[PDB]
């Protein structure tokens, strides 16, 4: 007998199996998951700031409906809208609504700069039963419903605002379409209203439509709402023969800003996670998850895959 | 594995190899024991660990997106947003699954290069004083007490002093 | 001499090239084709269900045209739209047309759900020459032109109806866009008319506008084609002053739904396939494809390359 | 090859081997033969087949989707449609592309190494009785007749009975 | 002593660090650079044609304002719009701008197809302070102001071309929206006008609205520009009440051909470069590069990464 | 490297190897000279030269895209078309990165296999008159002048013309 001398390596009793291109089973020793499945079931109110909606939408925030005055001056990185958010004030339609609420949640701010205006001609701050705050008749906190004057006339409106600013402005404002003609001049006195309102470069003008809509809170008639930017330099005239919901100020938009909505469900926690999701929560290191493809910013990308095992360690032979 | 090392001509593994991924196992006039070769277990855990760091640098951080739920028929542009959502899907998801299996294909087969480098280094300390014997294991064709094991182990084992002995007992 | 033992491999006399990181042109054994580049020419019936529009477009057959009949009540994995297909009835457009097909296509299914209405103070199903259904003057099967009343005036129209079921109602309706003011007085008495419609969270209001606009079917008029859907529990009311041309019911929307349209050429066949192309049926296990980029169903990836050869053996060295 | 015994050290292959992928072809003093090993051919079929049902996991089935031709000029909302399809193209040809000459570097590599495992392992079962000529044949330094020419290829060859008859051989 | 012979390999003294699956920093002996990160600095006229728009952008271009009478009857495969670019004529607006111009930058040319029209009734080629040429008043030279005749009214325009031609006509025209009803009278003696332009399967029809806008080159008022399309075999009718802004004939689609517009600032220079973007031209083999998203013609694919070395070398190991 | 040969076995490289990627370095009754192997550096070439020709296939190029940059806020269709090019660009530069990391892997060890290829070559056509010193070198067991070191780097050595004389050497 000479003495011999062996090379090995190491094997241990429970292996885990992973993937490679020609098999779809194979032990190795160790490995490491890279598919996160697991969220926390609350949102982590840091590093990103968060302010929840609860029962207003970003919009009805934006307009300064009864349920929303919580939200005034609020600013986020996201804006957390709830699948129980409610309209409490008069019934409202946004042509291309999805896009005002875009440039809303990306603007990352609720804070209102308020502007003196002259309305020449016509009653101001018109309240409705549509619109109940404290029990009282209220309307959008950020609008103004004119109608006719005591002693008559709907004096034509033409005011103007000049951005002295350095931001672009973005002011809200709407159509009232009322249900009657009766209602129409009792209002405006005009048989039919017009509402245009224009810069330098751009422009819009609606002619209200009367007819009786479903009766939400009381009410057949509608506002539309409509948006208007105002770049540095430019004006924006308001110019109404009848029926417009003028602007009470405007809101600044800090363009291309790390700021968005998520539609969610779950209640706002006490951890911290730079990854949030519709679902809740990511802490994690994996380079991929199946959480959700709605995913807000740290992230491990979304991928359709329940697990893949990255092979750590060799192939595991006991026995 | 490309090198038929490990699942190759090592038959097996040692469970009882807890301080290291490769080793030696001897068999002398003192008895048996195994140790873990330093180099060969540090070569390849640097090489896995080379390619987990690599798979964190860090790149995908996304705020303002698109919509990817829907409460109600749109047509035309909602198909093009769930399109645009679903080939991204595919293709990540098929990123990620090539990068896993090709990763593993080719972490095997470092391993079993390194088991096969830490055999070939053996084989060349030993010159013509051992011959293979198709397992792993050297037959070594001369006394080779413990401080001589340990020296084949630390790489100071020279061949020269023992070769007549060897070489005598290689031939009859 | 003594014995040897030779260790080798196998060589045939016909290799096939493949690539590889490193060169264009490798020899192997043998090799896969990973491009499909063949297709059937007839479009497979099975496993998808198909319904050929044949002188129809999706949309004539949504609207009750002429041609159509035999499309009723039909439904469908994949809807195909002949290049053949021609209008037969009084000239149309729909605004975002594009949009409507997409989502009839993507309900699956053309049932008409009939409701009766009672439109006050018109008279009913009103005929075209520009829609003729056996020789004989008619319309849209879905729609019904409303005029003014034997003794004189269009009675004002107002007409709600709740959906009280549990699916999202497709409602489809219209505009009347006379040529003249002769005609527009003559159908609705009013000079000019107004077609208002609406649930309690949409709504689209439309005036009319008249001229001259090229013959079609001896026809200078149009009718603008609009749609309103109505979810559980919400009304639609249709409230017109004059030019409306009334719905007769509704599609019901399955949305979400695996249905689509395919606009095609080729007749339908009576092979087995998963997977239509424009331009016929792919059957094939091969994991891309080169025929089309419009697939449906279970199909290989569209890819540009026209061939792609997986190598499935060694380097072939015969001599 | 990375191995260099396919297309290597082994000057061509054999066109009538028609039976295995890998084999031994012997001469003795009974004459000559060849035959299959179906170890390392069934190792490297394993391995190929292993990579084409890796292939056929099939998850590519879409219905609505977006139009991809279209009847008349629009601008905005059409260049996406088109960028968003001719994108998804390109990405996806890109795949296929360097799944196949990846795939394929893979297979030749796999196919090389199980050639220079069958060497490895018939040197490994001579010991000293044979020396390697440096074509893939060992000369055999002792009587092997038909039935130790199938002891070498079962794997049962025992190099200790021949040994003394090589070892005298090899040396004059 | 024996002799020996020993195998080995090249060593540079200075190495070139790459990347590989496990290593960050892995030095080999030779090494090429993937990312192309210059760019020329100047755009290259060739191979693509270029045509600098200087003081016009593509819409202006195409309208005929003041500035742009040196791009008439041009043709690029690239069309290169200025930041320094300017109105100089009435002040408009176009609905979907942004498809307006992809569609003209995408056909290619400015070469205008004249047309003679009769328009009957009114008073033609009306000049505008607003758009001067040479000091004196003037309009988009191919537009046609139309207003009311010597004597009085507007008579009733209904004009028709048909499209004889074996391509795809773009028709340009406008809206003139006015500032006051003493102007919208002054000019068209119709209290209300109305814009109806159509072909047999497609039409627009626009009311105008008046009020005042911000003044812009003196003027309160807007044209609003709209475009329609008529297929070989179509006719398209003008049809207008008051406040038409007519063709003058219109321009070739050439469609899906490869041309388009590059917004940038760099002047075009003598080189030769396949490759443009917004910061230059790209002179390279490389397969990536970073320069910029905006690429057009044989370029690099864009990507994050500044620099990426590719291993063309064996490990370097001096010492 | 897979090999262990390249920054393993051979300890390092010539930086005064100016004419090759490999060659040999002898040691005679004459003297000492460093000679390149045109074989093993022409097969390292081909096949690095092969994998960048490869990569050139220029196949971009792309006219009429969409808008990547944007004057003013605008929502939805923005949003997607933004999205859209990020989701590109990202998808890209994912492809770029593992291009080069895996192409360098591969390079890497191709470079390390053809190192080896030569040491085997060589191990080869020196049958028993030769043994493996562990560092790349062999050491020869008989004379070898000029001529005869240049008959083994040109692959004409005939070792039974030195047999007798090695083999006796190689034992006392
Ligand atoms: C890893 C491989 C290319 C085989 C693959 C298989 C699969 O089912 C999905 C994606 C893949 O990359
Ligand atoms: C396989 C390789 C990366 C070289 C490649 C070349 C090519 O022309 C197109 C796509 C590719 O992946
Ligand atoms: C090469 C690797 C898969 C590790 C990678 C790392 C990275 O940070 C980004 C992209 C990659 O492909």
């Amino acid at each position: 007998g000479n003495p011999i001398i062996c090379l090995g390596h190491h094997a241990v009793e429970n292996g885990t199996s992973v993937k490679t291109l020609t098999d779809n089973h194979v032990e190795v020793v160790s490995a490491k998951e890279l598919v996160e499945t697991k969220h926390t079931d609350e949102l982590c109110p840091s590093p990103l700031k968060l302010v929840d909606g609860q029962d207003c939408d970003l919009i009805n925030g934006a307009l300064g409906s009864p349920g929303c005055d919580r939200l005034q001056d609020t600013t986020w990185d996201v804006f957390i809208e709830r699948p129980t958010a409610v309209d409490t004030c008069y019934p409202f339609d946004v042509p291309d609504y999805q896009s005002l609420r875009s440039i809303l949640a990306s603007s990352g701010s609720l804070e209102f700069i308020a502007e003196q205006f002259t309305w020449n001609g016509v009653k101001v701050d018109g309240s409705s039963s549509a619109c109940l705050r404290g029990g009282r008749n209220s309307f959008f906190s950020r609008l103004n419903w004119l109608t006719k004057a005591t002693n008559g006339n709907y004096g034509p409106i033409n005011v103007t605002k000049e951005n002295t600013g350095s931001y672009v402005r973005l002011y809200l404002w709407g159509v009232h379409h009322p249900s009657s003609d009766n209602e129409q001049t009792d209002l405006y006195k005009v048989a039919t209203g017009r509402v245009t309102v224009s810069t330098r470069s751009d422009q819009i003008s609606i002619v209200p439509n009367i007819g009786s809509r479903p009766r939400v809170r009381n009410q057949s008639g509608r506002i539309s709402i409509y948006w208007t930017l105002v770049n540095p330099g430019d004006s924006i005239i308001f110019n109404s023969i009848g029926n417009l919901i003028a602007p009470r100020g405007h809101y600044k938009i800090s363009k291309s800003t790390k700021s968005t909505v998520l539609k969610s469900d779950k209640r706002i926690g006490s951890c911290t996670s730079p990854c949030l999701t519709d679902k809740g929560s990511i802490q994690s290191d994996k380079p991929f998850q199946n959480v959700s493809r709605i995913a807000i910013g740290n992230c491990p990308k979304y991928v359709k895959q329940g697990s893949l095992m990255l092979a750590t360690g060799m192939r595991n032979i006991p026995g | 594995g490309l090198f038929g090392a490990i699942a190759g001509f090592i038959e097996n593994g040692w469970q009882g190899l807890i301080d290291g991924w490769y080793g030696f196992r001897h068999q002398n006039a003192e008895g048996t024991g195994t140790a873990a070769d330093l180099k060969s277990t540090q070569a390849a855990i640097d090489q896995i660990n080379g390619k987990l760091n690599r798979l964190i640098e860090k790149t995908n951080e996304k705020y303002h997106q698109i919509e990817k739920e829907f409460e109600q028929v749109e047509g035309r542009i909602q198909d093009l947003e769930k399109y645009v959502e679903d080939t991204k899907i595919d293709l990540w998801s098929y990123n990620a699954e090539l990068l896993v299996a090709l990763e593993n294909q080719h972490t095997i087969d470092v391993t079993d290069s390194e088991m096969n480098k830490l055999f070939e280094r053996v084989r060349r300390q030993l010159r013509e004083n051992a011959e293979d014997q198709g397992n792993g294991c050297f037959e070594i064709f001369h006394q080779c007490d413990n401080n001589c094991i340990e020296s084949i182990r630390n790489g100071t084992y020279d061949h020269n002093i023992y070769r007549d002995e060897a070489i005598n007992n290689r031939i009859k």
